[PDB]
């Protein structure tokens, strides 16, 4: 689309060569500004070269900007069942005379346990006492050594992703596109590095907004049914029981098992009970839809509509009313990159065919141009008012531009170039104005909105007053004469009418 | 008149996000033929819809 915001910071900064034989380029390192741009728009970095006429542009493109947050740790928590098991033996001699630990002995497994297993995963080796006796087991009045082995298992194997931030910083989205013809997309966040591709390193700048009620919130997702929930979650591996923040592992891919090496517990997270011979285990651990503020997809807790925004690397979202921000502007930053120039641009020369679209306003006012050159892009609009820029294919096209006009008639005359060779252009048209929209019931903001241009907010008598009297340098008083008499012949009869209703309302009560 | 209409062939729209020139809806209510309309008169003149 069109382009507008040139920068041209570092012209004339190249100290290449002969250029592989006949017109090469080495290497350009500079640093510029790109300010705040409306989303959905274009802004074109044009490079200049004191050999060459014309160089190609860096055009960055911007969709949405969301409400997201950082990431403070990483981790899964898999669902947990209870499993539990014991067995019944006797004394029958010395290793049981009194106590079952003498001092320390922890390792209650008495080669017959089945915890040597790999689905097995956490658990503790406890023990306990018993009773002697006939129906006890035994044949002599002795503490019976009883142990006992609670764990826990996963037999669905749901596994959850949690992430705490407590940041929730703006953000937005870039598709850039390199001037060789590469197109890749990223997710800059607010001072964050953006994984820096081939020195590009064009950063986003926020204002540091403040928010309602966001203190303890996460971004807890799920991997099988794709659900979302906005509740408050734990934070490392130093946690206290009481809320989320169960049994913890390693990865996703070691999640599926709850074995140790990676699996994280503190204590306490699974009770035991025994009367006799039993050992039967109850469940504790909650799930997630038990602790409070526990919110769902559709979210509208305050000012904010956090909704699912289908995007990669993050899938909370959220936008407010119109906020008309204070500056959004980026900083782009270079290191090394090759680019190809012709120097070999002929004569070339276009012309203006329509014209239209709003006045100062959002989307501004359209403007399309007719070119024709053998060369494939090499052209470089330059007028007052405003700066446009773009590029052209090989041959006669036609290519849709926008710039900004600050009059109703534009009546001009632009300077258009393309490479080496310049010519003279001319816009003739009608435009109209269109303010900002309003509210209706029903919509509802998605990304967020940058500005809407409100400073005259006046009615200028130049181009009011057209359509009443007529068009013509000496039309005009004619029709203001017609106008004059027409209003003078009407305030007549209504006056006419009005004594007319007073003589009848006066007389015959 | 009032805004744009997505249609959907395969399945139910579970959740689904458009974008326009210098706007942005989302809506889903979980049928067929659902309609999102961003603003009266917001989308005047030439633009592009990406959903
Ligand atoms: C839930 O949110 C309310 C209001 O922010 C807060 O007072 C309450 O302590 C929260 N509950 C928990 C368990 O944190
Ligand atoms: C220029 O003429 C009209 C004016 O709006 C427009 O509809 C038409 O598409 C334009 N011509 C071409 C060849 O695109
Ligand atoms: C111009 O474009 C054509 C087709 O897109 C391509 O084959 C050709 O290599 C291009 N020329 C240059 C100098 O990039």
């Amino acid at each position: 689309e069109s382009c507008d915001e040139m920068v041209h910071a570092d012209s004339k900064l190249v100290s290449c060569r002969q250029g592989s034989g006949n017109m090469k380029e080495c290497v350009t390192t500079g640093r510029a500004l790109l300010p705040a741009v409306n989303p959905g728009q274009e802004a074109c970095l044009h490079f200049t070269a004191p050999g060459s006429p014309d160089s190609k542009c860096l055009k960055i493109k911007v969709k949405r900007i969301n409400l997201k947050c950082k990431k403070s740790s990483s981790y899964f928590v898999p669902d947990a069942r209870s499993r539990c098991t014991s067995v019944r033996r006797c004394r029958w001699a010395g290793d049981c005379q009194s106590g079952c630990p003498p001092h320390s002995t922890s390792n209650s497994f008495s080669d017959d346990w089945a915890g040597k297993m790999d689905r097995a995963g956490l658990g503790f080796s406890g023990c306990s006492d018993g009773c002697g006796g006939a129906a006890c087991g035994c044949f002599n009045a002795a503490p019976s050594c009883i142990f006992w082995r609670k764990w826990v298992e996963n037999p669905h194997g749901i596994i959850w992703k949690v992430s705490p931030c407590a940041a929730w910083v703006p953000s937005a989205v870039i598709e850039l596109t390199m001037p060789s013809g590469e197109v890749r997309t990223f997710h800059p966040m607010s001072g964050i590095p953006t994984q820096v591709f081939k020195g590009v390193s064009v950063t986003y700048l926020g204002s540091d907004m403040e928010v309602s009620g966001l203190t303890d919130l996460c971004e807890i997702e799920e991997l099988k049914s794709k659900k979302l929930a906005l509740a408050p979650c734990n934070q490392a591996g130093m946690g206290v029981v009481g809320k989320v923040g169960e049994i913890q592992c390693s990865s996703e891919e070691s999640a599926r098992t709850i074995k140790k090496d990676g699996c994280i517990w503190n204590a306490d997270l699974v009770g035991i009970e025994l009367r006799v011979d039993d050992a039967v285990c109850y469940s504790k651990i909650t799930s997630v839809e038990a602790v409070a503020n526990y919110s769902a997809i559709p979210t509208t807790i305050g000012g904010l509509r956090f909704e699912r925004s289908h995007d990669s690397l993050g899938k909370i979202s959220g936008s407010p009313l119109d906020i008309t921000a204070i500056r959004g502007s980026f900083s782009v930053n270079y290191r090394g990159l090759r680019l190809s120039l012709s120097e070999i641009t002929a004569t070339c020369t276009g012309e203006v065919t329509n014209v239209s679209g709003c006045y100062s306003c959002m989307t501004g006012a359209k403007v399309s141009i007719k070119l024709h050159s053998s060369k494939n892009s090499t052209a470089h609009v330059r007028c007052k008012g405003d700066e446009t820029a773009f590029s052209v294919l090989e041959g006669v096209h036609s290519y849709t531009v926008s710039l900004s006009f600050d009059h109703a008639v534009v009546d001009e005359q632009c300077q258009l170039n393309c490479g080496g060779h310049e010519s003279q252009v001319t816009l003739k048209g009608n435009l109209i104005f269109l303010d900002v929209p309003k509210f209706v019931d029903g919509s509802y903001m998605q990304t967020y909105h940058s500005s809407v241009p409100t400073g005259a907010n006046i009615p200028s008598p130049t181009d009011w007053l057209n359509a009443l009297f007529g068009n013509g340098l000496s039309r005009w008083i004619l029709g203001v004469i017609g106008v004059l008499l027409g209003g003078l012949a009407l305030f007549f009869l209504i006056m006419s009418l009005f004594k007319l209703g007073t003589k009848q309302v006066f007389r015959s009560r | 008149n009032g805004g744009v209409r997505l249609i959907t062939l395969t399945s139910e729209l579970k959740s689904a996000t458009v974008c326009a020139s210098h706007f942005c809806s989302s809506a889903t209510s979980g049928k067929k033929s659902t309609e999102i309309q961003f603003h009266s008169g917001s989308l005047v003149g030439r633009t592009a819809i990406h959903v």
